[PDB]
């Protein structure tokens, strides 16, 4: 549902988890300000707008 | 690096150069699968001309 049922906006995070407890752990660490969390990625689209435009055009990628 | 190899074989030069100029490392030797061109003299780096001297 989170993959296909939410518009992907400018500020994104993503987490890989094999159990619920793991997800809760990682997300709570994120909420608590932990800068580095394993298998949790942070970033912004606003930043890399340029290279995005130029690479996604080709099906090669 | 294999994807580059294929772009080169296919001749996707515009793509490689648009990526190279942004920093993508390209092994230009793979451009020459059979044989090799020759090296020739060309102008060299125009080093900055700044003066430096001490005092005796």
């Amino acid at each position: 549902t989170l993959q296909v049922g939410r518009v992907a906006m400018e500020e994104r995070i993503a987490v890989i988890a094999g159990t619920m407890k793991e997800l809760q752990q990682k997300l709570t660490a994120y909420v608590k300000g932990q800068e580095h969390i394993a298998d949790l990625y942070r970033g912004q689209v606003n930043r890399n707008q340029e290279m995005l435009d130029i690479l996604t055009s080709d099906d090669e990628l | 690096e294999e994807t580059i190899a294929r772009w080169m074989e296919r001749g996707k030069y515009s793509k490689l150069l648009d990526l190279w100029v942004k920093g993508l490392s390209i092994d230009w030797n793979k451009l020459y699968q059979e044989e090799q061109p020759g090296r020739i003299s060309l102008p060299t780096y125009p080093f900055a001309k700044e003066s430096y001297w001490t005092h005796a």
